[PDB]
C-alpha cells in the first residue's frame, strides 16, 4: 500500500493501515500521517500543526513542523520541527534535528529519544522504568522527574533545573544559574556548576557533582554555592 | 604561668586509640605519622557522598582524638571501589573526603590545613574486591604528623 | 505567648562596639575596592599564570597567618608538584594570612598570589610539575 | 497533638514566627540559626525546625509559595542579593525535595531591601537576617 | 547526632563581626585583583629550561657575588662554553643562590630572575654555549 | 538619676497585647514594624465616618498600647469594601483613616508623625467579600516602628 | 560544523552538543574549527566558549 | 602460645612494631638496638628479636620482601645511602640466610627519603633511624 509521490496532497488526516509503505514526499500541509506499519518516508515538506503517530518499523527524514509526536512499537525519525512538540514514546527509538520547544515529555517505557535542538522555555520530562532520552541545547526550567529505573542524559544548558530522581535513576544534568536536586537511591551527575546549587540526597543516593577535572578554567565553588 | 598540659592527656589518647580499634577504625601510630583509616561503611552510604546521622558519633571520637595533637596539615583522602568508572568515582571520592573535612573544620581541629582528596581505588590495601562501600579497601584515611 | 524569631546567645558589649566598628571598617573598606576597581579597571586574571591542572583539582582548606614560603611549600607537596623559588626572599617578611574554607588548592595560590600583591607572584607550570614562588626585585 | 495549635506552638518553641494574616500565612525563619554561617549550607542540626515547618504546610495543599530571602547592611549589594537568593533558593529546594511541587514555589532573594527592623543594632539586624515564606 | 561549631557565630553581635570579616576580607582581595600588576608568561621575559642533558644535572651551590663567576662556573660545571657579551659595571651585578640540591638549569633561571635586566642569559644548547649578556 | 523605665513596662506591653488579641484586635510584631489590625465593625457604624461612643474604649487601650513605645511616625491607613463607588470608598476610608487619627492624637502617642490615609479595597486580605464593614477585609490598620 | 544564530552573537553547535556565545565583533566566521564537549570552539582565528 | 597473638605481643615487648594493613604487613625495627653502632654488624645480644622476627615471617611463606633502610640528617647523603643500603642488605642476608628464598627478598637503602619523622628533634630522629620490612 505504497505512496510516494512529490505532489500538493495537503489535507489528510490519514489514519492509515498496515503495510502502507508511504515514502511521498508531496505537500502535505494538512497533514496527520498516523501509519501502522513499514513507514520508509524520506520527504523534504512542510507541515506547521503536525499530530504524527508512527507505529513499528518507521524511519523518517523530514522538514517539516509538528505539533505532536506519538510512538507505538519501533522507529527512527530525523525530523526538523520548529514550534511546538507534546511527545510520547512506547519502547521505540527517535531523533529530530531542528530548533524544537517541547513543552512536555512523558516516557513510560523503552524510549531512546534524541532531540539535536531543544530551545523550550519550561520543559517537564518524566520518566518511568526503562527509556534514555538525550535532549542537549537550552531550556529555561527544567523538571526532570525520574520515577524510574531509567536514564535522563543532558547537556541541556538550562537556566532553572529541577530534578528529583526516584528508584536507581541516572541523570545527568547542567544547570546554568539554578540546580535543583533530590536522589533516592539514585544517581544526579551535575556537568555544570550552577549559580547556585542545592541537592538532597536521601537513602543511598548519590548527587555528585561529577564535572571534568581539568578544564581549561574550571570555575571553583564560591561563597554562594559552596553546598556539602 | 605557663601550662603543662594543652588541654589534653596522654591516658585520654591512648583511651580513646584502645576505643577507635575497638570500633574497627584502625588507629596506625608510626613515627609521629598518625594514620586513622576508616571504612566507608562506617560512615556513609553506598556509592553515595551522603553522612548518616548516628556515623556524626564516630566523627566525634574522630575529632576529639584530633583535639590532642598538636597538628600543622591534616589531610584527608578517601577512595572505594569501582562502581560504574573511575571519572564518576574520582568525583564520589572528592566529594566523600571534602564533606569529612567541613564536617572537621566543623569540629575542632587545631590544624593549620587541611588538605582533601580522593582516589579512584588508584591505592588499594587488599587485592579482595568483593562490593561497594562493605569491600575494605573502601575507605577514607585521616594521616597527619603530630608537630614537636 | 509573643516570641520574636532570633533568639541567639548572650552577646556582650565588647563584640557588640567590636560589630558595630567592624561594620563601618567593611563599609569604608568596600567602597574603597569600589573607587579603585572603576578607576583602574583590572584587565587581566592571574588564572593565565596560575593554571588549575588534574591534580591540582584537590582542596584544602587553610587557616595560615605565617611567612608565604612553608605554605606554598606544603601546598605544592600536597599537589604532588615540585616547588621553587626564584629571587632572594626579604629580610622583611612576606606575610600572608589565609583564612578560607573548602576551594581547590589553584584557587588557594591565586589567593596566595593575590595577598602577596607585589612582593611576590605564584607560578605554576602545569605541563611540568612545578608550582614555583618568585619574589619582588626590590 | 497533631493538629495546627500544636505545631506552631512548638514553632513558637523552636522560634520561628508564624502571621495568620487573612488568606496570607507568613513564617519567618532565622537564617543565623537556620542556616550554617553565611553560607546556603541548611544548618542541618536544627532539622526539626524545617520537618515541623514542611509538616505546618502540608496543609495548604493547593496554595502559591512565594520564599524570600533577607540579609542586612554588610557586604556589597551584589553580595546581600546573591547570598539572600541562595539561601531563599535552597529553602525553595528543600520544600521542593520534601514534597511540593515546583511550579506553586518561588524563590526570591532581597538585599535587605524590604528591611523589618534597623540594621543599626545588632538585634534589630539580627531580626533582619531571615527568609520569609508566604502563601495564600 | 550533631554537635554545631565550636567557634561558630551562634551569637547576634559575633555573626556581624564574622560577616563583617567576610566582607572586608573578600574586598582585600577584589583590592588586590585590581592593584596585582602580573604580566602573563607569553612575556614573560625570563629563561626557560633549556632541556639538555648536561642542564639536567642535580647540583648544590651556596653563594652571593659576582654574576659571570657563577655561570662561567656552570658553564665549566655543565661542560659548556661561557661567552660574555657587554660590559660589566664596576659597580658588579650581584647575586645569591643558597640551595643544596636542586637543577643546573634552574640555577640559571634564577640568576635570569636575580639579575632582572641589568643582566641577562641565554643558553644555546646545540651550541652547548651559554652566554651573560649585559645593557 | 537618669529613668530606667520609660513610662512602660514590658509585662503591660504582653498583658495589652494578650488582651487586644483576645478581643479580636489582632497584633503583629514583626521585628521592630508593630501592627494592630482593626475591624472596622468594632469600631465604627456600616460605611460612615463616624465613630460609636463604645468604641473608644477599644480606642484607650489602643493609645494606651502606643503610650508604651518610643516611636517616630505611626502611619494609620484604613480600608473597606466596595459600597458604591472607589471614589466614595476612598472618600469614606479618609475620613475614618482622619477621625481615628485624630482621636490618637487627642490621647496620647509620643509619635511625632501620624501619617493617615484610606483605600479602596486596593489592598484586601481576604478573597471572600460578605458585605460591607462585617467583612474582615473591613479594617483599618495601625503600623509603625518601634524606635531602639 | 556549527549553527549560528542570527542575533548578538550565539551559536549552537553539533559536534556532540554545545550551545555557546561568539563575540561578533571580530567576525570569526571561518566555519570550520574543532568543536568539544569542553565549552571550546576552537576556531580559526580564536577560541569560543558558552559566555558568561 | 606458639601463635600470632602470642608473638606480636612479645615483639611489643621487645620494640619492634609491626603495622597490620590490608595485605601490607610491615615490621619497623629500629637500627638503634638491632645494630652495632653505625655498621652493619647486626647487634648480636638482641638475637631474640630477630628470631621471632623471623618466626613471625614463616608464617608467609608465598609474599615478596621489601626490606628496607633509614637513616637520619646526619653525614654526607652518600653516607646515608651507603649505611642504610648496607643495614638493609645485611638484615635481607639474614633473613635469605635464616632461610627465606632469595627472589622474594629485595633489599633498598633509603637516606632517610621516606622520613616517618622529623629530625630536628632527638627522640624523632631516633623513630627515624629504622628498618622497614614490607610484604603482601
Amino acid at each position: 500500500a505504497a505512496a510516494a509521490a512529490a505532489a500538493a496532497a495537503a489535507a489528510a488526516a490519514a489514519a492509515a493501515a498496515a503495510a502502507a509503505a508511504a515514502a511521498a514526499a508531496a505537500a502535505a500541509a494538512a497533514a496527520a500521517a498516523a501509519a501502522a506499519a513499514a513507514a520508509a518516508a524520506a520527504a523534504a515538506a512542510a507541515a506547521a500543526a503536525a499530530a504524527a503517530a508512527a507505529a513499528a518499523a518507521a524511519a523518517a527524514a523530514a522538514a517539516a513542523a509538528a505539533a505532536a509526536a506519538a510512538a507505538a512499537a519501533a522507529a527512527a525519525a530525523a525530523a526538523a520541527a520548529a514550534a511546538a512538540a507534546a511527545a510520547a514514546a512506547a519502547a521505540a527509538a527517535a531523533a529530530a534535528a531542528a530548533a524544537a520547544a517541547a513543552a512536555a515529555a512523558a516516557a513510560a517505557a523503552a524510549a531512546a529519544a534524541a532531540a539535536a535542538a531543544a530551545a523550550a522555555a519550561a520543559a517537564a520530562a518524566a520518566a518511568a522504568a526503562a527509556a534514555a532520552a538525550a535532549a542537549a541545547a537550552a531550556a529555561a526550567a527544567a523538571a526532570a522527574a525520574a520515577a524510574a529505573a531509567a536514564a535522563a542524559a543532558a547537556a541541556a544548558a538550562a537556566a532553572a533545573a529541577a530534578a528529583a530522581a526516584a528508584a536507581a535513576a541516572a541523570a545527568a544534568a547542567a544547570a546554568a544559574a539554578a540546580a535543583a536536586a533530590a536522589a533516592a537511591a539514585a544517581a544526579a551527575a551535575a556537568a555544570a556548576a550552577a549559580a547556585a546549587a542545592a541537592a538532597a540526597a536521601a537513602a543511598a543516593a548519590a548527587a555528585a557533582a561529577a564535572a571534568a577535572a581539568a578544564a581549561a578554567a574550571a570555575a571553583a565553588a564560591a561563597a554562594a554555592a559552596a553546598a556539602a | 604561668l605557663p601550662c603543662r598540659v594543652d588541654g589534653a592527656c596522654d591516658a585520654t589518647i591512648i583511651k580513646m586509640m584502645t576505643d577507635l580499634n575497638k570500633k574497627g577504625i584502625k588507629v596506625a601510630s608510626v613515627g609521629q605519622n598518625y594514620l586513622i583509616s576508616i571504612p566507608a561503611s562506617a560512615l556513609f552510604a553506598d556509592q553515595s557522598p551522603r553522612l548518616n546521622w548516628a556515623s556524626y558519633s564516630l566523627l566525634n571520637e574522630i575529632a576529639a582524638f584530633l583535639k590532642q595533637f598538636r597538628k600543622i596539615a591534616i589531610t584527608v583522602t578517601s577512595y572505594s571501589s569501582k562502581y560504574v568508572s573511575v571519572k564518576r568515582e574520582r568525583a564520589l571520592t572528592l566529594a566523600r573526603s571534602r564533606v569529612v573535612s567541613e564536617y572537621l573544620w566543623s569540629q575542632g581541629v587545631d590544624s593549620r590545613i587541611i588538605f582533601t582528596q580522593g582516589l579512584g581505588s588508584d591505592k588499594p590495601i587488599t587485592s579482595y574486591t568483593l562490593g561497594g562501600d562493605r569491600s575494605p579497601n573502601a575507605r577514607v584515611e585521616i594521616t597527619f604528623r603530630r608537630a614537636v | 505567648k509573643f516570641k520574636k524569631p532570633p533568639i541567639n546567645n548572650p552577646s556582650d558589649d565588647a563584640t557588640i562596639k567590636l560589630a558595630e566598628a567592624a561594620v563601618s571598617v567593611s563599609d569604608s573598606m568596600l567602597e574603597m575596592a569600589k573607587v579603585e576597581k572603576v578607576i583602574t579597571p583590572p584587565s587581566k586574571d592571574n588564572t593565565l599564570t596560575i593554571p588549575n591542572a588534574y591534580n591540582l583539582q584537590a582542596r584544602a582548606s587553610v587557616d595560615w597567618s605565617g611567612p608565604i614560603e612553608e605554605l606554598t611549600a606544603r601546598i605544592a607537596k600536597a599537589a604532588h608538584f615540585r616547588f621553587r623559588v626564584l629571587g632572594k626572599s626579604p629580610s622583611v617578611p612576606v606575610l600572608i594570612s589565609i583564612s578560607t574554607k573548602d576551594e581547590s588548592l589553584a584557587e588557594i595560590l591565586r589567593d596566595i598570589d593575590y595577598q602577596a600583591g607585589k612582593k611576590a607572584s605564584i607560578h605554576v607550570y602545569p605541563n611540568s610539575q612545578v608550582v614555583e614562588l618568585r619574589y619582588a626585585k626590590i | 497533638r497533631d493538629s495546627k495549635r500544636k505545631i506552631i506552638r512548638d514553632l513558637q518553641k523552636q522560634d520561628i514566627q508564624y502571621v495568620e494574616y487573612g488568606d496570607t500565612r507568613t513564617l519567618i525563619i532565622p537564617t543565623d540559626k537556620y542556616f550554617m554561617f553565611s553560607s546556603p549550607r541548611l544548618n542541618e542540626i536544627c532539622y526539626p525546625g524545617l520537618n515541623n515547618v514542611i509538616r505546618l504546610l502540608n496543609f495548604y495543599p493547593q496554595s502559591t509559595i512565594y520564599v524570600a530571602g533577607f540579609t542586612d547592611n554588610v557586604g556589597s549589594r551584589s553580595h546581600k542579593r546573591k547570598l539572600s537568593q541562595a539561601q531563599a533558593e535552597t529553602m525553595m529546594t528543600f520544600l521542593w525535595a520534601n514534597g511540593i511541587a515546583a511550579k506553586r514555589l518561588k524563590a526570591e532573594g532581597y538585599g535587605d531591601k524590604n528591611a523589618i527592623s534597623d540594621n543599626a543594632i545588632i538585634h534589630g539586624s539580627a531580626q533582619n537576617r531571615r527568609i520569609e515564606i508566604q502563601w495564600f
